[PDB]
RNA sequence: CCCAUAGUAGGCCUAAAAGCAGCCACCAAUUAAGAAAGCGUUCAAGCUCAACACCCACUACCUAAAAAAUCCCAAACAUAUAA
């Protein structure tokens, strides 16, 4: 459920 | 003002190392290891305890009066000939500083009196012909008859 | 299995019948008596000569301008001779012997009445010359050590090279010019007198590019 | 995680290691590309001394720093995490991760200071009688130049020297 | 100690160590090994 | 072996070390024995003797160590590296010759 | 005052017997054998200088030992000046 | 053409697969048979 | 602790060099040169001996004697008295494959080669490497035609020594 | 980190010169270890380095300081989208 550009 | 890549280069996957031609050495001491294996028939794996130079060299040369000599190779070119071959459940005993007592003819009962004096010395394992033993095996294949009395005793 | 390598032979080089550095004199052999201007450009720029090896393979490399009297000779070569094996190693001296006259007043004395005295001579030197080279049966590594102790004590910028780092060093220097991403560069804005700016400029500065101010040398100005 | 305990029964001591459970990375990283945690979740340039919970995933118990070939952090970034953590340590940020005091020690009440951004141990720091002239003042740093090539979201760039 | 900008090890048991903002060396065996930075 | 032979086994008695080989959680008790049956420790206390009893009854490895005093420290090396096991070792040396003495 | 004994100086005797060989003195001198009797594998022996690197075999220990004695020697040129 | 490892110390004595086949052939030949080719061994063994 | 040096057989003396050295153990250096002397009696008096003293806590010594040293055999087998001064750029001596091997037949019986259990071929191929420290040759057939012939150019080389090594002398007197 | 036996105290010089005052050679035993790179000994002993084994120390080799005399010297600030 993370996308290529998901930043935490 | 130099240029900046905009990824890092190293974030990103290295290229893989490229391959190198083995040593002439390597492939010598597998040629070697090999006929330890095939040539001579008793092989005890030990470990090569820190005894000192002379008193090392001392049991050595008792190991030659009745035969048996004292090999060492590396682990990285030994576990490898292993990994690959007959005897591939010898494995595990190739942790650390280790050493082979070969010799073409089975003298374990003359080995094991030698190794006695030494309480330290343990003796891992073996494979005496083509049979794989461990330490207990080695006691009673010493204290077990020798060959033509038991040739004998089905005869008698 | 430590994989072992193989390693240079030198057997195929000569060493001199003497290999240690000879000595200088303080003075010229006929000493001078026409005094000389100051002309400080002598030590002012690149040099234009002794930039290249001739015979060795290590050397000291001058990354700035001076002026040299005896006592930089004698340092640099008690210094060599001592550290240096004479039968594996031979060293050159790449610089002529003091012959640039520098005059002096007494002390005391007011301003004017003539020109002073000869003292003492010096030898110019420029950024980018060899001081000492040296070579033989050797590495850098062993010579690398004493030839930065000397270059230390030596009154401009120096460093001890060989036929390799100095090759680097001048390729490394190329490759910042041709990948630098900056778009304005000095040469290009003083050669074509961008914003007037040669009315605090020099002439030599058409030449050196920024790279040199006075006797000092900019080795990270492209 | 590994545990050793020691149990003394009859003037014999046993000591043992014990397996525990163990944290597992989360499933699908955005870059699985990357080669450190770092970049395998987009986080270079993006984390700074007040983010603790990536900054607890690093430290031990006692608030040390682990290895670097245990982490797998890069060199560059393992840096960076070992000095924000020594931020986070003296702004107040990890009170649960203190030092592990001896049996019969009991820390003298001290004068409680709050502070942040601190690159320096203050009993390391000697106080400015001389500021100096303007041209050669004498600055106080602030924050890390470690942290230089974060992400800026002003125009201003990072001040690290006041 | 001895005040020293350029630190320098004299021997295998010196050990450098950061303390109190500058570097120093350390030596158990020899103590004329100990230096201050300056 | 540097470090455990600065230290002495003055105080021990015996020490005694079981693995089975063919096991594959042996290599931290098999390194202990490396140090400890080197010439620089085993020379310190020539009565104090060092026992290998090699097994192959899928066991565990133990360290069992008897000291003069009486008291005794055992170490399962399963889960323990050699350093650990060191260490602990060279603790207990420390605190058993100042309770003699 | 301590010595080496006297050696005898006589072509023909060396040739004949090895004078070192018997050191007591209740004993006789070695005679030397003839050719025949002597192994085979003595007279194909380096009496030259060592065989150079290039002439040894890759493949064989004695290519190595004069390899890591080589690179023994470029360690210690390289300390000698530290 | 993978040597089965060492047996456990404690465990029960398992005999090879091989030579199982050989101890009941033993059984099903003739004792005059088993005479001849007796006569045969003792003398090849020695 | 262990000592080893080299003495001579039947010739032990109570002062240096190995006098003082029995002297820091403690060892009765009277009852060593007793032993010794009466042990090596049946050696010819004079040939180095490699010792090795054994000293236990209570100053108590149990010698331990091999064989001659290999300078001793060459140099005898040769005939020469005194190895070369320089190595290499002149011969000095002269001996063949038949007494190296003679040499080795009993240089192997030592502590040293026989606790190591190797042929006699690892033990010749020693020796021919001490005779060149010594600057002799190792020639496969020697005749004493050729023996006779190189032993008489020899000696001008030693007399032209002694010039020269005498004009130096007499030039330092003058000094 | 770890570890070190042997021809042999190589030869010559030297009162002595033993891996290490000097000159010559710099070969060879053992799986592996320089006729010795640095300390050390009156000479010796003795401690390290290069060796094997074990297995990842799996590094940088681009710079090293500062003090004067009436009283330091703007105050302050690391994070809201370049005007
Ligand atoms: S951040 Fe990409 S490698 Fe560490
Ligand atoms: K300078
Ligand atoms: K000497
Ligand atoms: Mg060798
Ligand atoms: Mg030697
Ligand atoms: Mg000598
Ligand atoms: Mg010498
Ligand atoms: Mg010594
Ligand atoms: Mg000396
Ligand atoms: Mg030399
Ligand atoms: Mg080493
Ligand atoms: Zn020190």
């Amino acid at each position: 459920s993370y996308l290529p550009g998901y930043v935490p | 003002i130099p240029p900046k890549p905009a990824i890092h280069p190293s974030c990103l996957p290295s290229p893989p190392s490229p391959p190198q031609e083995e040593i002439g050495l390597i492939r010598l001491l597998r040629r070697e290891i090999a006929a330890v294996f095939q040539d001579n028939r008793m092989i005890a794996v030990c470990q090569n305890v820190a005894l000192s130079a002379e008193d090392k060299l001392l049991m050595r040369h008792q190991l030659r009066k009745h035969k048996i000599l004292m090999k060492v190779f590396p682990n990285q070119v030994l576990k490898p000939f292993l990994e690959d071959s007959k005897y591939q459940n010898l494995l595990p005993l190739f942790v650390g500083h280790n050493m082979l007592l070969v010799s073409e003819e089975p003298k374990v009962k003359e080995m094991v009196r030698i190794l006695r004096t030494v309480p330290f010395l343990p003796l891992l394992g073996g494979c005496i012909d083509d049979t794989i033993l461990s330490r207990q095996g080695f006691i009673n294949y010493s204290k077990l008859p020798s060959l033509p009395l038991v040739q004998g005793e089905l005869v008698g | 299995v430590k994989t072992l390598l193989p390693v240079p032979s030198f057997e195929d080089v000569s060493i001199p019948e003497k290999p240690k550095l000879r000595f200088i004199e303080r003075a010229p052999l006929v000493p001078k008596v026409r005094r000389e201007p100051k002309n400080l450009s002598d030590i002012r720029g690149p040099s234009t000569e002794a930039t290249e090896f001739t015979e060795g393979n290590f050397a000291i490399l001058a990354l700035g301008g001076g002026y040299l009297h005896w006592g930089h000779f004698e340092m640099m070569r008690l210094t060599i001779n001592r550290s240096m094996d004479p039968k594996n190693m031979f060293a050159i001296w790449r610089v002529p012997a003091p012959f640039k006259p520098i005059t002096r007043k007494s002390v005391g004395h007011r301003m004017g009445g003539g020109k002073g005295a000869i003292d003492h001579y010096v030898t110019p030197v420029k950024a980018g010359r060899l001081v000492v080279e040296m070579g033989g049966r050797c590495e850098f590594e062993e010579v690398q050590g004493f030839l930065d102790q000397v270059a230390h004590k030596l009154p401009f910028a120096a460093k001890a090279v060989s036929r390799g780092t100095l090759e680097k060093m001048r390729k490394d220097q190329e490759e910042r010019e041709r990948n630098n991403q900056n778009p304005w560069t000095f040469e290009r804005i003083a050669t074509a007198n961008m914003l007037g700016i040669r009315k605090v400029l020099s002439p030599y500065d058409l030449t050196h590019k920024g790279k040199y101010w006075g006797k000092f040398y900019m080795p990270k100005r492209v | 995680f590994r545990e050793v305990v020691e149990t003394q029964e009859g003037k014999t001591t046993i000591i043992e290691g014990r397996i525990t459970a163990t944290p597992k990375e989360s499933p699908n990283p955005p870059n699985p590309s990357g080669q450190c945690p770092i970049c395998r979740w987009n986080l270079k340039h993006k984390y700074n001394y007040d983010d603790v919970l990536l900054l607890s995933q690093f430290i031990r118990p006692h608030g040390g720093m682990l290895p670097r070939k245990i982490t797998g952090l890069c060199q560059e970034e393992h840096r960076k995490i070992e000095e924000c953590v020594k931020m986070a340590h003296r702004a107040g940020l990890l009170p649960n991760h203190r030092p592990r005091l001896p049996e019969g020690v009991v820390p003298k009440s001290k004068p409680q200071l709050n502070r942040y951004l601190t690159r320096w141990a203050p009993g390391s720091v000697k106080p400015i009688y001389k500021k100096g002239p303007r041209w050669n003042r004498v600055r106080m740093p602030v924050g890390s130049p470690l942290l230089r090539d974060n992400v800026c979201y002003s125009r201003t760039p990072w001040k690290l020297y006041h | 100690f001895k005040n020293k900008t350029v630190l320098k090890k004299r021997c295998k048991d010196c050990y450098l160590v950061k303390r109190r903002g500058r570097w120093y060396v350390y030596c158990k065996t020899h103590p004329r090994h100990k230096q201050r930075q300056m | 072996a540097a470090a455990l032979a600065r230290l002495g086994l003055r105080p021990v008695k015996q020490v005694r070390v079981q693995f089975c080989p063919f096991e594959k959680n042996v290599e931290s008790t098999r390194t202990f024995l490396q140090t400890v049956s080197s010439e620089k420790v085993r020379s310190t206390n020539l009565n104090c003797s060092v026992i290998a009893d090699v097994r192959h009854d899928g066991s565990e490895p133990c360290v069992d160590v008897l000291f003069g005093d009486g008291h005794r420290l055992i170490m399962r090396g399963a889960h323990l590296t050699a350093l650990e096991m060191l260490t602990a070792f060279a603790s207990h040396i420390r605190a058993r010759d100042a309770a003699g003495s | 005052a301590l010595k080496d004994p006297d050696v005898c100086t006589d072509p023909v005797q060396l040739t004949t017997y090895a004078m070192g060989v018997n050191i007591y003195k209740e004993g006789q001198d070695v005679p030397l054998k003839p050719d025949a009797e002597y192994p085979e594998w003595l007279f194909e022996m380096n009496l030259g200088p060592p065989k150079t690197l290039e002439e040894l075999d890759p493949e064989s220990r004695e290519y190595w030992r004069r390899l890591r004695k080589q690179n023994i020697w470029r360690h210690n040129r390289l300390s000698k000046n530290k | 053409e993978a040597l089965a490892g060492a047996p456990l110390d404690n465990a029960p004595k398992e005999y090879p697969p091989k030579i199982q086949q050989l101890v009941q052939d033993i059984a099903s030949l003739t004792l005059l048979e088993i005479s001849d080719l007796n006569e045969l061994l003792k003398k090849t063994l020695k | 602790g262990v000592i080893r040096a080299i003495v001579r057989a039947g010739l032990a003396m109570p002062g240096p060099p190995l006098g003082p050295v029995l002297g820091q153990r403690g060892v009765s250096i009277n009852q060593f040169c007793k032993e010794f002397n009466e042990r090596t009696k049946d050696i010819k008096e004079g040939i180095p001996l490699p010792t090795k003293i054994l000293v236990k806590p209570d100053r108590t010594f149990e010698i331990k004697i091999g064989q001659p040293t290999v300078s001793y055999f060459l140099k005898a087998a040769a005939g020469i008295e005194k190895g070369a001064r320089q190595t290499g750029k002149e011969v000095a001596g002269l001996v063949t494959l038949k007494h190296v091997y003679e040499i080795a037949r009993i240089k192997a019986q030592d502590e040293a080669f026989a606790l190591q259990d190797v042929p006699l071929s690892s033990v010749v191929r020693s020796i021919i490497g001490s005779a060149r420290s010594l600057g002799i040759r190792v020639v496969k057939d020697l005749s004493s035609e050729e023996l006779a012939a190189f032993q008489k150019e020899r000696a001008i080389f030693l007399a032209a020594q002694k010039e020269a090594d005498l004009a130096a002398q007499e030039e330092a007197a003058k000094k």
